[PDB]
């Protein structure tokens, strides 16, 4: 089981300026980039073509190249047929049996999805979308292509990515931790920093002996530039009461030997 | 609608004065996607800043990671400064190794 996401972002500033850029993710690892400046989709892993032959890949890429041009023209003609700037986003892919998705946002709000055999507006979406969605639904060629991509190509492609990218997808990188502190009068905030771990699942707790300190406040997962993760966990403490505290880190890469740092 | 960027600044490795490291500036929760990000050393723009490909989260808000090589010292400051249509003034967040 994983989630595969193709994320398209298109910005239209006026009749004469637009760009479309995409990134593709398998789980949390980037597999492709497609810059507006590039005629072709760029691999960001050795294994980004999955198990598709060069011919199958080229066919799939040509489809997208045609789509990128058509999408841009169609949106520009929609605006002319009717307020710049316009931001449109598309999130498409599959998860795992496997189920696929294609969701579209306009000005940062989800408005349309592809579902089964047709495009649908979501409840609450602006009513001016109904007519252009109708006309889009009359394009059976496009409908059929989208069905094939979502039902067939997406899970097929993902299965191949999983096989080809096995050593990266299942890589283990060890966290390194360190402690610091700041004032928060008398009270201080202790900080346990944990960086460089992969994969993402991790356990980080302030402790006193074998007792977990429920004041432990875990931050968000923040990316490092080298495809590992960073996390910190803080603890507010009264003056002097710092003594005896430790930060404990458990991670799959550690082979059952937790990191424990003592304040 | 417009969303204001959140900015978080953190080092790749435990900071040790005089030891090369990498400083990260992770910018999230913004819309529209256009943005300018500068990383600063003692208030001066750092020229070699690398940035990830921008992408977006499930809630549709965008994110991007900027990073630069740096060697922390006792006295140098570092910051990340962001300009975005959502706010009239650029937003600056300093690296604070103790936080
Ligand atoms: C990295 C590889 C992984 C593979 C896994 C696949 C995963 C996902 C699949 C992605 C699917 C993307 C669709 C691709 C379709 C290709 C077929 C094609 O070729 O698509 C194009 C273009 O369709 C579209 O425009 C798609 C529209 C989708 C967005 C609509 C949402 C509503 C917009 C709301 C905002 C409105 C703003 C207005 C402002 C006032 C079809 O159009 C062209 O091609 C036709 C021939 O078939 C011609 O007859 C037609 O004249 C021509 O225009
Ligand atoms: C792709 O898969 C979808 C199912 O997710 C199929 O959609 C169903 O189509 C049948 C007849 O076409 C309808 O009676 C169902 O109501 C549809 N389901 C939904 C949820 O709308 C679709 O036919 C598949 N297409 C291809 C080419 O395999
Ligand atoms: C269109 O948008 C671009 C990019 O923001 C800008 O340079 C240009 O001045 C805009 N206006 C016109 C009339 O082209
Ligand atoms: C994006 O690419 C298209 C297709 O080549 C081009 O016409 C357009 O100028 C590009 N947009 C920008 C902002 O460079």
């Amino acid at each position: 089981n994983y989630t595969f996401r193709c994320l398209q972002m298109s910005s239209f500033a006026n009749r004469s300026w637009s760009r479309t850029d995409s990134v593709v993710w398998l789980g949390d690892l980037q597999t492709h980039r497609w810059s507006n400046d590039s005629a072709t989709i760029s691999f960001t892993k050795p294994w980004s073509q999955g198990k598709l032959s060069n011919q199958q890949w080229e066919k799939l890429q040509h489809m997208f190249q045609v789509y990128r041009v058509s999408f841009t023209r169609d949106i520009q003609e929609l605006v002319k047929m009717m307020d710049y700037p316009i931001e449109i986003q598309l999130s498409a892919g599959c998860e795992m049996a496997s189920e696929s998705f294609l969701h579209v946002a306009f000005q940062g709000k989800y408005v349309v999805r592809f579902w089964g055999t047709s495009w649908q507006t979501v409840p609450g979406a602006p009513s001016w979308l109904d007519l252009p969605i109708k006309v889009l639904n009359a394009d059976q060629g496009t409908s059929a292509t989208v069905q094939m991509l979502l039902n067939d190509t997406c899970p097929l492609f993902v299965r191949g990515l999983l096989e080809a990218g096995k050593s990266d997808l299942e890589k283990q990188e060890k966290p390194v931790a360190w402690l610091s502190s700041v004032p928060s009068h008398g009270h201080r905030q202790l900080v346990c920093h944990v960086s460089g771990f992969y994969p993402k699942p991790v356990w980080v707790m302030w402790m006193r002996g074998d007792q977990e300190q429920q004041g432990t406040h875990r931050g968000d997962f923040l990316p490092n530039a080298d495809e590992t993760w960073y996390l910190q966990a803080t603890l507010d403490v009264e003056a002097g009461e710092e003594a005896g505290l430790a930060c404990r880190v458990k991670h799959s890469s550690l082979g059952g030997q937790d990191i424990i740092l003592y304040w | 609608i417009q969303k204001t960027p959140q900015i978080q600044v953190y080092s790749r490795h435990p900071p040790e004065n005089g030891k090369p490291n990498i400083l990260n500036c992770y910018v999230t929760q913004f819309h529209p996607p256009h943005i300018e990000i500068q990383m600063l050393k003692n208030g001066k723009k750092i020229p070699k800043v690398e940035m990830s490909d921008m992408s977006f989260s499930k809630d549709w808000s965008f994110y991007i990671l900027a990073h630069t090589e740096f060697t922390p010292t006792e006295t140098d400051t570092y910051a990340c400064r962001v300009k975005h249509a959502s706010m009239a003034e650029p937003k600056t967040v300093y690296w604070d190794r103790d936080m």
